[PDB]
Order: structure tokens, then C-alpha cells, then sequence
RNA sequence: CGAUGAUUUUUGCCCUGCACAUUUUAGAUGGAUACGAAUAAGACUUUUUAGUCGCUGGACCAUAGCAGGCUGGCAACGGUGCGCUUAGCGGAAAGGCUUUGUGCGCUUGCCGGCGGAUAGCAAUGUCAACAUGCGCGGGGAUAAAUCCUUUGCAUACGACUUAG
RNA sequence: CAUCGGUUUGGAGCGGCAGGAUAAUGGCGGAGGAAUGUGGCACGGCUUCUGCUGUGUGUUAUAGCCUCUGACGAUACUGCCA
């Protein structure tokens, strides 16, 4: 429950708009949010409907000139925020502060590379929908609608995910050694009192 | 109404050993090995022994209960893919100008190439999928034969082949060109 | 010691309000780590302290409080209904907020 | 061989092990519904409870016949010596140690640090 | 109620808006796709156009009427003195698109060149490249260590050429800077032919070969303001039409009450930007020639 | 949630018929209010009585005889539809007559659109005999050594970031 | 939004160390604590069908000392902070992640001696990062654009292409 | 800050009394019964019978359950406590 200076979401398996407004609640309430990997989001429904629903959304444009219309962004990152945006009051001033608080990324770019993510259980896709329901990955409908970066975010990934793994395989390593370091000092006396204590 | 348990058996020949794993089905047996991805589907697997295997749809609705013999029937045609093979006759069909059909080499791709088809000036190929064997029988005129171990490709495949000995703009009852698959067989008799 | 802390986390969230009116008179604050009103009744009578910066000194000091107390639950989610004796000015809606320990009960 | 790998759930049968609430230990004596069982313990009220208020745990009671009454499931539970079994998993330790956590006093976490302190100083050299 | 008759409109919505060019230089705004199994080679050239001429050529299109026989043609004269190449720029793939790294230049410029960072070249100091040539102390490490970074990181490479506009008659004296960009071969193998041609001049027979199918990049010729009449070709109004008939006369209906996009409006003519494909090289001549 | 009741009711005596017959019927109500409501309404549909004619005997709360032994009950319907007046027959399990009942409402108001208005109760009975159960969905629990695991499980968090992967075993 | 050239002898500019004073902050007050992937499955020692785990982070790391003083000893030869230093990796927005040697501290791992009062029974009872300015000290460099005339590849005027 | 008085919102609050089928259960004792038939027994497929297992038989055996009941003792629920 504790307040933290920056949380980063890991966008993997969410579904988009429970974790929208959980999002835009949480940046009302003064929480700064970073959410990546918006392009692992998911939506409940087949992927044929999600995009006729973004055909939906993009046959809205204004008449007497199409840039003053909506303005229909493509990347998965900006789908989002047009969710969270829908949640805010953002033609408020408090509203825009909210939105400041917020940040949103296709892929782990740098600083965020190195520092820890996490999920939300409530808007989570795997624990949402029932298991035979049909879902959208978010970066196959936004390639879909325009998008043109998916292959670079799917090439940077597998890099960071080679360069996570050297990570994970140096930290189980040390993790090993300071086990076998921990079982030397145990049954001593700040052990034996620890025990006693619950630890 | 949500049956509490549902159950389909899988049978395993003698020289064939079934792997399973995370819905992943490995089939081995003497004419090779097949594999499947069965994510999608929500089933699980026993081992009852070494000739069979249990597999069970727990607290499935009627179209979840339905997706459970459809497995059991993918795995069968990969086990008999493995100890027996497949094998897809077709039939030359024409009425007056005769098919010229050549199995080519493009690209390093093996093709199957139609000409003269209902007289067309066009040349139809169809690539041949990865798996699949093509032959002119000798025994037979007019008469291909599409073998290999999975049934899906050879009759996909087949299919391609049908497909695009379609006729247009006429008759169809009347005009009854094309290419048909005749005979769905396997490589060893039974 | 590295940590100097003697008051509980909070947050201002909001007025009491409904869809269109707001009452200023009454601020909703969240206290960190209270999760229930049976959480949140251990925090009912604790003042509550808004510190913020001004650009005059006053007395040599840049910082300014103002003084609150905790009057009662708020909801299902630990949130609490909290009297200051100024209304916490609107662009505070986010800013943290401390939670006395006293009036002590422990 | 074959090599399937099978799942390892939890199933419910009669002689399952539950937890409920966090607190106390039952069995379930006779399936309801999908959704509903029977259960009953030495030291919980014999009662028709919804399977999602309920843990199963991996311990079933032996040899309990289906819809066995309070008294029955009393003494197998004793034969079983299901609470010596529940008491033994890491489960119920790590339990146990939250509980003895929340019951610290202010000089006994002050403890606990410096005793932390010393530990953390002999891990050091050893790892060295 | 609808339009008496139908029919199609006047213009196209594709090459909105009409006005000017933001430079008067052409731009690439998209280059060749890159294939490594080429030989490195150059996708452009840069000239400037001097005027028209006309030619008699043997057509060889069997089944024509012209068949083997002699047809008249108009053609374009571009004058294409050799490019000198000065500089290289490494990009690289990011999630927003292409993002220049790092842009090394050549160790010596000529004046031609240098007078393109200027306005007032004859009231300066001419100190621009002055540092950047004391770059090449010694080692010139500092050279050698960013392009290895763009051979190391970069994707794609694009060479920077300029013409030599003191070989053209204009009495402008300032060169044209492009960045053309390198195609064929691996990252490395388009590096070290971007060092090897620093301060080396480049022709077009080295680019372009005859008969070979070009495209062209340029701004069009400016008119200035003008009217719905030749700006669309929009139909003339009657001639006892009251104050004028070089109009569109019903710029819209009553609702929506605003004027579309898609409405003929006067307004500035020309001086556009255009990508114009398929130009047949007939000719690739070289200025030693005397015939 | 309901209670069994047994209502007991008569004919307001009259010099005529000074003893009229008391008539009983069981009744599901949440409480003793609709419980002699719920009377009057379905004696006015075979008797000709009221309640300002009759009198209300006696109210009596039913509890069930093995509140803790698990049962199958088969419960007879007469509802109304949007179209026309059924009968229907239905089966549930449960522990509870009180606890059937219960379920039935629930359920003809989910598969049928059938509001509380809209139905009368004919009988509730537990079935003695395995061989008396007619349906599939509540048979297929009578069946020996009954065995099944709850795949998915979905657990429910306190917090609402949580730093480790979420899992479903069960 | 990126790369790159040159960046004012003007008492004007850049980079940097200290020191100080101010304005600002959508709101510090121990720590944003880094595999990937699946969930009808995972994770650890292992290595895969075995043991153990989850059933929440009520966890992990850090946490004692006048907001943490002045001094002394022991045990270990570790830990940590800072400053130079060696080498390497990281371009997705790398601006960080490691690392060699060295110097200066601290160490609550253990034991001593001395200090805190009167702020009076609470009053945030003032301890942070961003920015700017200014004194000293130190390394470094020493431009352009516009008007004007001109051009006509441009043009209603602005603007634009040229040249001086 | 304390204490008081008025109003008011609470606690994982604590206790006593009353009512009911003077709860129904449960537990103990007794009597009876059946099967989703425990042990045992008779045929089998895989097991050096290594929860082996399948089908029959029948009524506590090497599990138990259901129905009725006899004497106690509780609890749920709903009220009252000046
Ligand atoms: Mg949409
Ligand atoms: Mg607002
Ligand atoms: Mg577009
Ligand atoms: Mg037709
Ligand atoms: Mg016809
Ligand atoms: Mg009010
Ligand atoms: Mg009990
Ligand atoms: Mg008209
Ligand atoms: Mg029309
Ligand atoms: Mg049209
Ligand atoms: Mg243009
Ligand atoms: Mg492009
Ligand atoms: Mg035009
Ligand atoms: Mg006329
Ligand atoms: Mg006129
Ligand atoms: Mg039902
Ligand atoms: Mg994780
Ligand atoms: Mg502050
Ligand atoms: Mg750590
Ligand atoms: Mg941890
Ligand atoms: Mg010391
Ligand atoms: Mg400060
Ligand atoms: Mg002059
Ligand atoms: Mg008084
Ligand atoms: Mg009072
Ligand atoms: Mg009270
Ligand atoms: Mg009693
Ligand atoms: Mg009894
Ligand atoms: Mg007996
Ligand atoms: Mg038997
Ligand atoms: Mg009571």
C-alpha cells in the first residue's frame, strides 16, 4: 500500500482499460507512473473486432478539415493514453499535473532497463478474462493500423532480454555464494536469537 | 450444464513413444517424429502406460468439451503420420485440352507447374510445402501422387493444387475441369 | 540513525463531494498502509500537519503549516475524513500530508 | 518410454485437507456441487461451505469414506495425526513466523537489528 | 438537394497544402531500399537543369505503329559536373525512426562549399571547420573513433556530396549540400568507401548508367498568387456574371457552416516540391567529349 | 435468504360452522411478514376465503432435520413466462430444504427471466433413491470416488502492485 | 525531435572547484529492490519428474550514536563513504553498469571514559534536488545574423534564391 | 491536556436473562436398513499382486453410511438488561 516516488509497470499480459483507470486514478492521487512494454498490452475481444473498432474511431474526423479532427495516434502507447486521457479531467489544469505524472513506453528503454517492474493483478489479462476467450495483443493492431516500429521493438527486446539474462545468471550466482555464506553463521548466536525472534 | 470431467484415450502402436509437455505433442515413431502446439486448448495430459495415454477436459462447457476428441484426433493422424504414412492420389480432369503438368525447380523451391490448362496461355505453380513428396505415377495416366507424414500439409497442399484448377465464368456442371483428389490413403497398405 | 521520520505518510486526495459540489470543509485524506476502516479507526483523533513553503520568512522560516485533525472512516479502504482549521487550499490535491502519532492512545 | 508430463493439482476428494480463513484446518467429507463441499474438523462446526472460501492443501486424510460424520472424521483425523502432518510444511512454519512477527514489541525489533548487525558481519567474512 | 451532374473533381487532394517549397533544394525524402549482397555504390546525383533540346531516335517497340522507325522527342539537358564527397553520417534504427549518431566531415573544403554556411560570406572571418579540421591532430583518433561508432551501431549510411557550382555558368558561388544516401555491402564496407572518397570527386557515369530508368526531385516553377481559374481549373463563371467569373461560385453548402479543406480556394501557385519517376536515360555525356 | 415456515390458517368461525377446517401449507419466505402474506395468496386460489374472513393459526419456523448430511432435492414449478403459465421440474443438491429453495429462485431468475412474481413452488422433495434423480447436471456428482482439481485459480490480492509473477496453480 | 559548424576582446562568453545568497518546485523526508517465459503451469538446489516452495511485499536490503558529539581499546584484514586511478561493457532516450591500484575517513562486529537539562508538557520547530545570481580559484576559445545595395531560379508587402 | 454536560459515529468489544420442536444438528447409547457395497470371497489385464486394477457377491468385518429412538449437554437465530 506504500506510496512510491516512481512506479514502473511492466504492460505485458494487461488488459487496457482496467489498467487505464487504475492508471489515471493513481496519477490523480499524485503517483508518478511509467508503463512499459505497451506494446504486450492486450484487449479482451478477437483481434478482428478491436480493429474494426479502430476503423470505428477512425472514421471520426471533422468535416470542414481533417486536422482539426480527432487526431488518431497509432502506436500502442498512444492508444493508451487516449484510454487514460478519457479517464482525466484533462482540460483542467489539475488534470494536466496528472498527466505529467505519467509516462509511457513501447519496449524497456534506458533508465528503465536496469530498475524494476512490476505488475497489477487486478487488470491483469491471464486473471481477467476466461481461458477460452479470445484477445488482442495491442502491438499486432497497431501494426496493423500504422504503427511502423514493431520489428526494431522485437530486435531491441531480444537484446535486452540477452542482456537481462547475463544479468539473472551473475545475481543466481551470487545469490548461491552468500547462501552457503548465510549456512556458515547460522546456528550462531545472532542466528539462535533470530530463530527465537521469527527469522 | 458444465460435465465434471470429460476423457478421450490416446492409443500408442508398439514403435511409437508419444512426449508430452506443456501441451507441446512429440511424436516418435519408426518413419520419424511430428510435433504440435496445443496452447490454445485447455487440456491435460496422463500417462496411463506406455501403449496409451489419458486425455481429460476438466469442468468443460459444450463447445471447450467439444475441442477434446478434436485433439485426440490430431494426435492419432500424428501417430499414424509416424508408422504409416499419407498418401493423396489426384485425378488429371479435362474434356479437351490435356493438363501439362511438370514438377519444377525455381528459385531452389520445388513447384509444381500446370500449363494448357482449358487452354490458358497462363502457368499455374504451386509451391510444394516443406514435407510433402510430389511424383507422377508410372502405373497410372494422368494421376499425381502426394505423400508424406502429415496430413495436414499433404491435404493442404492437395488442396492448393485443386484450388487453383478452378474454372471461371462458365458452367461448372458442364465444364467440369480441373484437378480432383481421387484417393486419401496411406503410404503402407492396410 | 539514517531515518528521522515520527509521523505516518499521507496523501490529500480530495474535498468531500458529489458529482458537482464540493465541500472544502472537510478534506478525504489516504494514510499509507491502511487498508480498512478497522485499520483506519487505530488513526481517529490523530492531528494532521500540511507542511509547505512560502516565499516570505516569517520569523526567519520559510515554512508554514497547517494544523488538522482525523474525525472519522472514509469508505472501505481505510480512507479517513479530516477537519483543518484552514481548508487545505485546492492545488494541494496530491501533496502528502503528515499524520500525527498524538493524540497518543498507545 | 512416453515421458507425459501430468499436472499436479490439488484434487477434491473426500479427506482433503483445507484451510479456512487463515486460522483453521477442516476436511471435506462429501462433494456438493462444483462450487460446494461438506466439511468438517475437531475444530470447526460441520458445515456446507463454498469451495472458493476455502484452501485445499496437498494433505488428504486417508481412507475417509464419502459423508463420514463428525465422530468418524475425529478419529481418522487423530489416527492420521493430520495435525502433526500440517505442522511439519513450510507452509504452516512460514505462518507460524508471521504470526510471532506481528507479536514483536519495539525493544524486541531494536534486538532483532543488532542481532542482524552482528549475523550480517560474520556472513560478510565468510563470504570473503 | 444533389448536384444536377456529376463529375470528378478538380485537382488533387495528395499534394495539399499548395504552397511553397520549404527549401528551393529538392530533398530525397525517400531513398532506394538497401540490399548488402550489391556492390557499395551512390542512389544519387545532384545537377542542375539548363534547358531542352529535341532528338530523333529509332523506336524498338514491336507491335507499335512507330516500329523501327524514326520519332521526334523532346529531352532535358542537365549540366552534372562531377560531386565532391566531404562528409558521412551514420543513422541508426530507433523506435521513433531513423536518428542521426554522429556526422564526420573531411579534413580540407573548398571555398564553394564553405560559402554554404553563410550568409554573408564576404563580410566574415571564415572560421567555420577551422576547429573541427584541427580534429586531425596527429592520430586523428578522435576521427577514427567515431567511425568505428558508426560502424559499430549504424544501420544506414549516407554519404554528404556537393556540387561543384564553380564548373556551372550561374554566378552564384555557393556549392549545393546533399546527403545521398550509400547502398550495397555491409555497415563496414560502406564506412571505409565514405573514408576512401573524403575530398574525392565523383562523376555520374559512376552513379548512372544510359538507358537506365532515373527519378527526379525538384521545386516547380513559382506564378505567385492566383485565382481558382488556373490554380484548379475551375470552370469560367458566365460572362455577365457581376464582379467577376474567375471564381468558383459555391464555395459550399449552408451546413457544415465553415468552408471544407476540399474546396477550390485562390492562392499561391507553384514553386512546389515534387518526386517525379520513370526518366529514361538517353544520354550520359561527359564534358572531355568533344562530340 | 429465506426460512421455511408452516403457516396455519381457517375460515373466521361462524354460528353456522363454528369449527371450520385449519389448512397448513409450507412456505419459503425471508420472514414472517411475506410468510402469512404468501398464504393468503395461494388460498385465494383454491379456497374462498380472505384475510379479513380468516385468521391466521399459527407461524412456525421448519428447520431442516440434517442441516449437515448432503442432499438431493427435486423441486416442482408453475411459472409464469412473458408468453404464457408452465410447469416445470427441477433438481438441486444442497445441505438445506431452505438452501434449494434458495438456489431455484436464482436460478429461474438467470435462465429464464422468471421474477419471484412469477412463480409457485408445487413441492420440494429429497430424493431417497440414486435411481430417483432425473438430472444429468446434478447426477454426474452421485457417481463413486469423485475426483476433480480447480484448475485457474485466481487469487485475490490485498495490495494492488504486486513484484513477482502471478501464477494459477492449484 | 536528432547530428553537425562557428559561437561575439566583447570587461562580454564557455567549462570547472569551492563558498554564499536568493526565486521556483502538482509536493524528498531510509531504498524506483532490473531475467525471460508459461499459467490445463511455473520456480529454485537441481537440472525434469524427484525433493522443496508459493496460498501474497505483514517480503528483501538498509536501520543504534548531540539530524547522531569529544576521545580510547579489542577482535578481524572484512564492510562502507569519498577522492584519484586501471581496464572493460552499455547508443532504444547509451549519460549508466562494472573494474585495478592508491590515499583519506567511518564502522553499531565487541568493550570503555566524557557530553545533551532551561526548547520549561506539543507547536514542521526549519536539515532535500532543480534553477538563477554573485565572489574568489583554475583550464579554454575569440562569431555571426539583420538593415542596405544587389539578384530574379522568388515575390502583393513580408518572405525567398543570388552577389557585395 | 484533563474532566463534565448535550448531540453523535464506532469496537474482531465483554457479560446476564428470555423464546423456539423448551431450536434443528452434533456427540454418546440402542434398534432397524440399504448401497455410489468396507473387509472378505469368485472370475480377469497389467504388476517379483508395490494406493495394482476391473466386474460380481453380500450388510461391518481390516471403512462406513442412512432411518428411528433414549438420556443428558450445547450452539445458530431473535428479543430484553433502568
Ligand atoms: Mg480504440
Ligand atoms: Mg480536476
Ligand atoms: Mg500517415
Ligand atoms: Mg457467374
Ligand atoms: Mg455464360
Ligand atoms: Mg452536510
Ligand atoms: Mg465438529
Ligand atoms: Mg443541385
Ligand atoms: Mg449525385
Ligand atoms: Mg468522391
Ligand atoms: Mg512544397
Ligand atoms: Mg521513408
Ligand atoms: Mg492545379
Ligand atoms: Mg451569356
Ligand atoms: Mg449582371
Ligand atoms: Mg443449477
Ligand atoms: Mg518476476
Ligand atoms: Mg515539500
Ligand atoms: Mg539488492
Ligand atoms: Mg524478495
Ligand atoms: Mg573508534
Ligand atoms: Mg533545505
Ligand atoms: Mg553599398
Ligand atoms: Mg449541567
Ligand atoms: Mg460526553
Ligand atoms: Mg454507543
Ligand atoms: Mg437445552
Ligand atoms: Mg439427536
Ligand atoms: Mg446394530
Ligand atoms: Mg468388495
Ligand atoms: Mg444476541
Amino acid at each position: 500500500s506504500s506510496f512510491e516516488k516512481v512506479v514502473v509497470i511492466d504492460g505485458k499480459g494487461h488488459l487496457l482499460g482496467r489498467l487505464a483507470s487504475i492508471v489515471s486514478k493513481q496519477i490523480l492521487n499524485g503517483q508518478k507512473v511509467v508503463v512499459v512494454r505497451c506494446e504486450e498490452l492486450n484487449i479482451s475481444g478477437e483481434f478482428f473486432r478491436n480493429k474494426l473498432k479502430y476503423h470505428d474511431y477512425l472514421r471520426k474526423a471533422t468535416r470542414y478539415n481533417k486536422k482539426k479532427g480527432p487526431f488518431h495516434f497509432r502506436a500502442p502507447s498512444r492508444i493508451l493514453y487516449k484510454a487514460i486521457r478519457g479517464m482525466i479531467p484533462h482540460k483542467t489544469a489539475r488534470g494536466k499535473a496528472a498527466l505529467e505524472r505519467l509516462k509511457v513506453f513501447e519496449g524497456v528503454p534506458p533508465p528503465y532497463d536496469k530498475k524494476k517492474r512490476v505488475v497489477v493483478p487486478q487488470a491483469l489479462r491471464v486473471l481477467r478474462l476466461k481461458p477460452g476467450r479470445k484477445y488482442t495483443t495491442v502491438g499486432k493492431l497497431s501494426s496493423a493500423v500504422g504503427w511502423k516500429y514493431e520489428s526494431v521493438v522485437e530486435k531491441l527486446e531480444e537484446k535486452r532480454k540477452v542482456q537481462s539474462a547475463e544479468y539473472y545468471a551473475k545475481k543466481k550466482a551470487l545469490t548461491k555464494k552468500l547462501n552457503a555464506a548465510k549456512a556458515s553463521t547460522a546456528e550462531s548466536e545472532a542466528a539462535q536469537k533470530l530463530a527465537a525472534f521469527g527469522y | 450444464m458444465k460435465y465434471i470431467q470429460t476423457d478421450q484415450i490416446l492409443d500408442i502402436p508398439e514403435g511409437v513413444t508419444v512426449d508430452i509437455k506443456a501441451r507441446v505433442v512429440k511424436v516418435t515413431g519408426p518413419r520419424g517424429e511430428l510435433t504440435k502446439d496445443l496452447k490454445h486448448i485447455d487440456v491435460t495430459f496422463n500417462k496411463i502406460n506406455n501403449r496409451a495415454i489419458k486425455i481429460t477436459v476438466h469442468n468443460g462447457d459444450r463447445k471447450h468439451v467439444a475441442a477434446l476428441r478434436t485433439v485426440k484426433s490430431l494426435i492419432a493422424n500424428l501417430i499414424t503420420g509416424v508408422t504409416k504414412g499419407y498418401k493423396y492420389k489426384m485425378r488429371f480432369v479435362y474434356a479437351h485440352f490435356p493438363i501439362n503438368v511438370n514438377i519444377i525447380k525455381k528459385d531452389g523451391q520445388d513447384y509444381v507447374e500446370i500449363r494448357n490448362f482449358l487452354g490458358e496461355k497462363r502457368v499455374r505453380e504451386v509451391k510444394i510445402h516443406e514435407g510433402v513428396t510430389m511424383e507422377i505415377s508410372s502405373t497410372q495416366k494422368d494421376e499425381l501422387i502426394v505423400s508424406g507424414n502429415s496430413l495436414e500439409a499433404v491435404s493442404q497442399n492437395a488442396a492448393d493444387i485443386q484450388q487453383i484448377c478452378r474454372v471461371r465464368n462458365k458452367d461448372i456442371r458442364k465444364f467440369l475441369d480441373g484437378i480432383y483428389v481421387s484417393e486419401r490413403g496411406t503410404i503402407v497398405e492396410e | 540513525a539514517e531515518s528521522h521520520r515520527l509521523y505516518v505518510k499521507g496523501k490529500h486526495i480530495s474535498y468531500q463531494r458529489s458529482k458537482s459540489v464540493t465541500n472544502p470543509n472537510v478534506s478525504l485524506i489516504q494514510i499509507e498502509g491502511v487498508a480498512s476502516p478497522k485499520d483506519a479507526k487505530f488513526y481517529l483523533g490523530k492531528r494532521i500537519a500540511y507542511v509547505y513553503r512560502a516565499p516570505k520568512e516569517i520569523r526567519g522560516s520559510k515554512i508554514r503549516v497547517i494544523w488538522g485533525k482525523v474525525t472519522r472512516t472514509h469508505g472501505n479502504n481505510g480512507l479517513v475524513r479530516a477537519n483543518f482549521k484552514k481548508n487545505l487550499p485546492p492545488k494541494t490535491f496530491g501533496a502528502s500530508v503528515r499524520i500525527m502519532l498524538y493524540p497518543s492512545n498507545i | 518410454s512416453s515421458t507425459v508430463k501430468a499436472a499436479n493439482w490439488r484434487f477434491v476428494e473426500v479427506g482433503r485437507v483445507v484451510l479456512v480463513d487463515n486460522k483453521e484446518l477442516a476436511t471435506i467429507v462429501e462433494i456438493i456441487d462444483q462450487k460446494r463441499v461438506l466439511i468438517d474438523g475437531p475444530k470447526i462446526q460441520r458445515q456446507a461451505i463454498a469451495l472458493a472460501k476455502i484452501v485445499l492443501t496437498p494433505i488428504v486424510l486417508p481412507n475417509l469414506p464419502r459423508g463420514s460424520r463428525t465422530a468418524t472424521v475425529t478419529k481418522k483425523w487423530a489416527a492420521a495425526d493430520i495435525d502433526a502432518k500440517w505442522a511439519a510444511s513450510g507452509w504452516a512454519k512460514k505462518l507460524a513466523n508471521k504470526e510471532r512477527r506481528s507479536q514483536l514489541s519495539d525493544f524486541e525489533r531494536f534486538q532483532v537489528m543488532v542481532l542482524k548487525k552482528q549475523r550480517r558481519f560474520a556472513t560478510k567474512k565468510a563470504l570473503v | 438537394s444533389h448536384r444536377k451532374y456529376e463529375a470528378p473533381r478538380h485537382g488533387s487532394l495528395g499534394f495539399l497544402p499548395r504552397k511553397r517549397a520549404a527549401k528551393q533544394r529538392g530533398r530525397v525524402k525517400s531513398f532506394p531500399k538497401d540490399v548488402k549482397s550489391k556492390p557499395v555504390a551512390l542512389t544519387a546525383f545532384l545537377g542542375y537543369k539548363a534547358g531542352m533540346t529535341t532528338i530523333v531516335r529509332d523506336l524498338d517497340r514491336p507491335g507499335s505503329k512507330m516500329h523501327k522507325r524514326e520519332v521526334v522527342e523532346a529531352a532535358t539537358v542537365v549540366d552534372t559536373p562531377p560531386m565532391v564527397v566531404v562528409g558521412v553520417v551514420g543513422y541508426v534504427e530507433t523506435p521513433r525512426g531513423l536518428r542521426s549518431l554522429t556526422t564526420v566531415w573531411a579534413e580540407h573544403l573548398s571555398e564553394e562549399v564553405r560559402r554554404r554556411f553563410y550568409k554573408n560570406w564576404y563580410k566574415s572571418k571564415k572560421k567555420a571547420f577551422t576547429k573541427y579540421s584541427g580534429k586531425y591532430a596527429t592520430d586523428a583518433k578522435q576521427v577514427e573513433t567515431e567511425l568505428a561508432r558508426i560502424k559499430k551501431y549504424a544501420s544506414v549510411v549516407r554519404v554528404l556530396a556537393h556540387t561543384q557550382i564553380k564548373k556551372t555558368p550561374l554566378s552564384q558561388k555557393k556549392a549545393h549540400l546533399a546527403e545521398i544516401q550509400i547502398n550495397g555491402g555491409s555497415v563496414s564496407d560502406k564506412v571505409d568507401w565514405a573514408k576512401e572518397h573524403f575530398e574525392k570527386e565523383v562523376s555520374v557515369d559512376s552513379v548512372f548508367e544510359q538507358d537506365e530508368m532515373i527519378d527526379v526531385i525538384a521545386v516547380t516553377k513559382g506564378h505567385g498568387f492566383e485565382g481558382v481559374t488556373h490554380r484548379w481549373g475551375t470552370k469560367k463563371l458566365p460572362r455577365k456574371t457581376h464582379r467577376g467569373l474567375r471564381k468558383v461560385a459555391c464555395i459550399g453548402a449552408w451546413h457544415p457552416a465553415n468552408v471544407n479543406w476540399t474546396v477550390a480556394r485562390a492562392g499561391q501557385n507553384g514553386y512546389h516540391h515534387r518526386t517525379s519517376i520513370n526518366h529514361k536515360v538517353y544520354r550520359v555525356g561527359k564534358g572531355t567529349d568533344e562530340a | 435468504r429465506l426460512n421455511e415456515y408452516q403457516v396455519i390458517g381457517r375460515n373466521l368461525p361462524t354460528e353456522s360452522v363454528p369449527e371450520p377446517k385449519l389448512f397448513r401449507m409450507r412456505i419459503f419466505a425471508p420472514n414472517t411478514v411475506v410468510a402469512k402474506s404468501r398464504y393468503w395468496y395461494f388460498l385465494q386460489k383454491l379456497h374462498k376465503v380472505k384475510k379479513a374472513s380468516g385468521e391466521i393459526v399459527s407461524v412456525n419456523i421448519i428447520s431442516e432435520a440434517k442441516p449437515t448430511k448432503v442432499k438431493t432435492f427435486g423441486i416442482w414449478l408453475r411459472y409464469e413466462s412473458r408468453s404464457g403459465i408452465h410447469n416445470m421440474y427441477k433438481e438441486y443438491r444442497d445441505v438445506t430444504r431452505v438452501g434449494a429453495v434458495e438456489t431455484m429462485y436464482q436460478d429461474l431468475a438467470a435462465r429464464h427471466r422468471a421474477r419471484f412474481r412469477s412463480i409457485h413452488i408445487l413441492k420440494v422433495v429429497e430424493l431417497e433413491k440414486t435411481d430417483d434423480v432425473k438430472r444429468q447436471y446434478v447426477k454426474q456428482f452421485l457417481t463413486k470416488d469423485l475426483k476433480f482439481p480447480l484448475p485457474h485459480r485466481v487469487q485475490k490480492s490485498k495490495k494492488l502492485f504486486q513484484a513477482t509473477a502471478p501464477t494459477t496453480f492449484y
